[PDB]
C-alpha cells in the first residue's frame, strides 16, 4: 500500500451502493465501554456486565465482542489511557470544576498524536506549529517554564533560578501545554512523577467516541480559542440514573457506531504514537 | 610540572589543545623522629593519599640554574 | 494521501538503481540496543556507554541516536517489552533451560501482533485460525484452560470445579498460548498478576532484530511444528566477552540494519489501516 | 604460471569429462587425521595406527600416505596450529563450553591468513577492512583495548592505566579479535607468552576439513553476526565410541575428500602467511 | 585472478624496457640481515642496526624496513630457520670444519622443498626420484637406516635390531639425508629430539642469499657428486673486521638484491599453486 498511497483513486458518481454493512462490522468488531466507577457503584450488581452484553447480543454483537473496562475517575484515565477495542466508547461523568481535564481528555483520546521524549534538564524546546504542544502525564506533574530570547536569557525569569518560573500547570494527571511557538522555553517538570512529550495532533481519531453524562457543551478539543469543533463522535446526554444511560448506549449503538469509524484502532493501545 | 629534553618543549611558549593521561599512585608517609633534648624520641609515622589525575595545563620551573616551560 | 485504500503500484523493470541511502538513514533514525545487566556487570566501566556511542559515530550514527537499554534477563524483559527506536537491535543471552521463553519472547517482538482485550469471567474464547494465539504478560501468568464441547460442557474439565482445568501456563512472566482451533475454552487466569489478550499474528517486525548470544540455533517464532525458520534478523553469536559482542554490533551495524527494514507501521502509509 | 593468472581462460560447454581422477589423487597425495588425545585414550591400542592404514589402503590410499596427528585439546591445538599434507582432517570434540575457541580454530585453519607482527609497545594499530583482524596464539593471550582519538588519548580508558583498558580475552590459546574499523586501538598484550598478528582473511581453505564430534551447529566461522555459514568441510557427527568415529571417516574418507579441493596446500604447514 | 591454471604468455619484442624498478621495491620491500653473534661482539655498539638503518636509507630503503636478525652460530641457525622478509641476506662465517653443515644449511634456505610428515615407526619410506631427501632438524638428530630388499628383510641389518642399522648422522641439528632410490628403508630417528620429513626439491628460492664471510668455495647445494653449482645468490668475501662486512653488504645493496628475485611462490600469483 505505500508504494501506492501517493496514487489516484478514481469513482464513477452511478456505482450502485452496497449493502448494509452494520451487521458484519459487529460481527467482526470490538466494543469497549469505558465508565467511571461510580457507574458500577450506583448499579449495584455483578452480573451486570453479562446483561449488558447479552443486551449487545440482542443488537447484533456475538458474545465475545463487548467489553468493558472500569476506571476511577477522570483524571487517573487521563494517565496514558489505553483504547483496546476496534470501537471505544467513553462514558465521562461532567464535573462543573474539571472543564480543562475532561477538554484535555478529550483531545488526548479523540485525535491522533505524535510523541517525542523531552529530556528537558539537558536541552530546551520549542513548539514549531499550531499542531505541536506539550502533553505531560503521570501520577502528579507540575510544569514551570521560562520563556528565553535570541541571546538564550530568561525574559521574566532567571534561567537558573526555578522559583522565578511561570506556572502553567499544577499537580496534573495530564496536562497539555501550549506556549508561543518560535520561542526556547526552559523546563522544568517533576520527572520523578510524570513523563513530558513533544507531540504534534495528526488527526481526529474515528474510533473514539466521548459520551458526556450530564453538563453542557464544555468540551474545546482544540488549542485554538476561536474554535470549539463539536465533531460527531462528541456527544452530551442528561442522566439521573446509570441504568438508563447503559441501556441508552446499547439501544442507540447503531447511531453511537454510525458517527465512528473502523480501521483506526492503533496497533498499541496507548493514546498517542511514540518515537524515541 | 613536568619538562623534557625532547622536541616537544624546545620552543614551547604557546600550547593549545593541551590533553594527558595519568595513571594514579599512592604516597605513603614515612616516619619521622624528633631529636628531642631529654627523654624518649616522639615519631610521625604514617599517612597515606592516593594522588588520581586531574586537569593539565602549562606552567614555568624557575630553578637557579634552568627557567623551563613545563606541562 | 490515499491511506484507507490498496492502491496497486507498477513499475518499470529497467528504471534504475537510486543512490545508497544508507548514510541518511544512519542519520535520520535512532538506534536502541537491548543487553542484559550482566553484561553491564561484566562490562564494568562508568562511560562505556559514551565509549560505544563514540565508535557508532565512527560508523556514521550522529550522537545521541543510539540508545542502550538495560534489562535484567530474558523472563524479566518479556513482560510487555517496548521497542520505539527506528532500529531496535535485542542481545538476548542463551540459556539451554530457557529456550522456550526466549523462542516467545524472539516471536513476540520479531512478530508483528494484533491484540484484542479478553474477559476470562464472562467469556469463553477460540481460537479462529492459525494466526490466533493467547499472549499473557505479567509478574507471573498461570493459564489453566478446560476445552468445552458443542453443549457447552467441559472435555475432561468441570467448567465450576477449576481445580479439573488443563494447567498450560504456571508462573510465566510471557506465554504465548495455543489451543485446538474451533473449539471454545472456558480459562483460569491470575488476572491480579497477568494480563491475557486474544492476538493474532500479522506479520513480520521488520525493525527488530535479535542477536542470540552463546548456544546453538534453537528459537521456534513459528507455533507450526513443521516449521521452524531461521529469519536474516535472527542473528547468533559465539562468544566469551561482552566487550567482543559490543565491537562485534558496532563494526557490523551496516549488515544488521541491512538485515532490517523500517517499520511498516510505524510509517504514514499505514495510517488508518492499524497505525500511523 | 604468474605471468598469465591475469589472462582468459576459455572452455567450451561440451568438451567430454575426464575419466575419475580419484585414485590418482590418492596415490600421489597425503592424508592427515588430527584427533584428541582422548581418543587415543578410549581406544586403549598400541596398533590402531597400523589398521587404520591398512583399512585406507583398502580404500586406496597407499601405504605411508595416512598420517595421524595427535593433539590434547582444542586449546592447546590451537597454539600455532601445524597442518602437515595434501588433505587435513580435523576431529574436533565438540565442548557446550568451548564454542567460541571451536569457532576460533575453524575460523583460523579453514580460511587463508595473512598476517603481519604487531608491535604493541611501540605502534597502535587498526583494523582498515572487514576482512582484518588480529589473531593472537601462544600460552596463554590476555588482550586490552583501548580505543584512542584524534589527540591519541583513550577512548574510556587511561591510556596508561591499563586497568582501566577493555578486556577482549583471558589466558587465551587462541583469540581472533575484531574491534571497531578505523579507531586506532593501543594493545596491552602478555607479549611474554603470546604473539599478536595483524591478519586479512583472503579466502576458504581447501585442504582442511573439520569433523565436529558431538554436538550441535555452532561454529561461527566468520565474524559477521548476520551470516553463520556451514560450508561443505565443516561436518558434524554423533558419536558414543571413538572406534565408530574413525571408522566412519575411513569408510566416508571419499566424501570427505570431495568436499575438499588440491593445491591448497602450502610447504610450510602453518596456519597463515607471515609478512615481515 | 585466473589463479591455479598455467597460461602461456605470448609477449613480443620491441616492447621498450620500464623504467627501474629499484626505487619502488626498496621503498615497498623489505630487507633482513641475518649475521652471527660474534659480528655484534666485534663491532662492540649499542647503536650500530641504527647506523646501518640509516646507511641503508641513504642506499634507499625506507627507514624501518631493513631488519636485523642474529643467531648463535651455523648449527643453531639451522633449526628450521625462518626468512620471512621480502630480501633475506645471511652473512654466514666459514668453518673448515662445518664444510657439510654449512653446505645443508644453504640447501635448506637456497632451494624450496615441500615436505611432507613421516611416521618412522608405522612407515617404511623410499625416495621416490633424485629431487626426494629426507631433511632431519631439531636439538639433535641421529638417523639410522636400514635398507629393505623385495622380502622386506634388512639389507646387512635386521628389522629388530637397530644396533646393526647404518649411521648417517649423528647429533647433527640440520642433516638431509639422500639413499639410494627405489629402496624401502626402516629408519631410527631421535624423534624425541629431533624431526625428520620427506622433500621434495621443487627449485631454487629467490630470495634469500648467502654471503660466506672469509675462506673458499666449499658449498655444494646438490646432492649430485657431478655438479657443484655456485649460483649468483652465493657470494664469498674475505674478512677481517666485521664493519668492513657490513659496510660492503650496505654499499653493494643494489647487486645484492639483484642477485635475488621476489619469492615465486610467496606472492598472489602462486594461489592455489603452493601458497598465496
Ligand atoms: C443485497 O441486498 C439485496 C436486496 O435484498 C439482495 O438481493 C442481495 O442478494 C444482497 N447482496 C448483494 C451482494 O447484492
Ligand atoms: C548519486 O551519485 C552520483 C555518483 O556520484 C552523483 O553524480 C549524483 O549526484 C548522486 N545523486 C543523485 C540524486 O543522483
Ligand atoms: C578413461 O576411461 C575409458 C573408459 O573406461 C578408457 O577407455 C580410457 O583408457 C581411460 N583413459 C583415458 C585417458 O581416456
Ligand atoms: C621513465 O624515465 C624517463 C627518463 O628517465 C622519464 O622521463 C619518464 O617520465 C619515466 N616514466 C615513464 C612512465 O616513462
Ligand atoms: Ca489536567
Ligand atoms: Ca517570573
Ligand atoms: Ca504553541
Ligand atoms: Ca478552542
Ligand atoms: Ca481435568
Ligand atoms: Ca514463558
Ligand atoms: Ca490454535
Ligand atoms: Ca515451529
Ligand atoms: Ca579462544
Ligand atoms: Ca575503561
Ligand atoms: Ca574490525
Ligand atoms: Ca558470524
Ligand atoms: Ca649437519
Ligand atoms: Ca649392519
Ligand atoms: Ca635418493
Ligand atoms: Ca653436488
Amino acid at each position: 500500500q505505500n508504494y501506492g498511497i501517493n496514487l489516484p483513486i478514481t469513482g464513477s458518481m452511478d456505482t450502485a451502493y452496497a449493502n448494509s454493512t452494520q451487521e458484519e462490522t459487529f460481527l467482526t468488531s470490538t466494543l469497549c465501554l469505558y465508565y467511571p466507577t461510580e457507574a458500577a457503584t450506583e448499579i449495584n450488581d455483578n452480573s451486570w456486565k453479562d446483561t449488558l452484553s447479552q443486551l449487545f447480543l440482542t443488537k447484533g454483537w456475538p458474545t465475545g465482542s463487548v467489553y468493558f473496562k472500569e476506571y476511577t475517575d477522570i483524571a487517573s484515565f487521563s494517565v496514558d489511557p489505553q483504547l483496546y477495542c476496534d470501537y471505544n466508547v467513553v462514558l465521562m461523568k461532567y464535573d462543573a470544576t474539571l472543564q480543562l481535564d475532561m477538554s484535555e481528555l478529550a483531545d488526548l483520546i479523540l485525535n491522533e498524536w505524535l510523541c517525542n521524549p523531552m529530556d528537558i534538564t539537558l536541552y530546551y524546546y520549542q513548539q514549531t506549529d499550531e499542531a505541536n504542544k506539550w502533553i505531560s502525564m503521570g501520577s502528579s506533574c507540575t510544569i514551570k517554564v521560562c520563556p528565553l530570547n535570541t541571546q538564550t536569557l530568561g525574559i521574566g525569569c532567571l534561567t537558573t533560578d526555578t522559583a522565578t518560573f511561570e506556572e502553567v500547570a499544577t499537580a496534573e494527571k495530564l496536562v497539555i501545554t501550549d506556549v508561543v511557538d518560535g520561542v526556547n522555553h526552559k523546563l522544568d517538570v517533576t520527572t520523578a512523577t510524570c513523563t513530558i512529550r513533544n507531540c504534534k495532533k495528526l488527526g481526529p481519531r474515528e474510533n473514539v467516541a466521548v459520551i458526556q453524562v450530564g453538563g453542557s457543551d464544555v468540551l474545546d478539543i482544540t488549542a485554538d480559542p476561536t474554535t470549539a469543533p463539536q465533531t460527531e463522535r462528541m456527544m452530551r446526554i442528561n442522566w439521573k440514573k446509570w441504568w438508563q444511560v447503559f441501556y441508552t448506549v446499547v439501544d442507540y449503538v447503531n447511531q453511537i457506531i454510525q458517527a465512528m469509524s473502523k480501521r483506526s484502532r492503533s496497533l498499541n493501545s496507548a493514546a498517542f504514537y511514540y518515537r524515541i | 610540572d613536568y619538562w623534557d629534553d625532547s622536541q616537544a618543549f624546545r620552543n614551547m611558549v604557546y600550547v593549545r589543545s593541551l590533553a594527558a593521561n595519568l595513571n594514579s599512585v599512592i604516597c605513603t608517609g614515612g616516619d619521622y623522629s624528633f631529636a628531642l633534648p631529654v627523654g624518649q624520641w616522639p615519631v610521625m609515622t604514617g599517612g597515606a593519599v592516593s594522588l588520581h589525575s586531574a586537569g593539565v595545563t602549562l606552567s614555568t620551573q624557575f630553578t637557579d640554574f634552568v627557567s623551563l616551560n613545563s606541562l
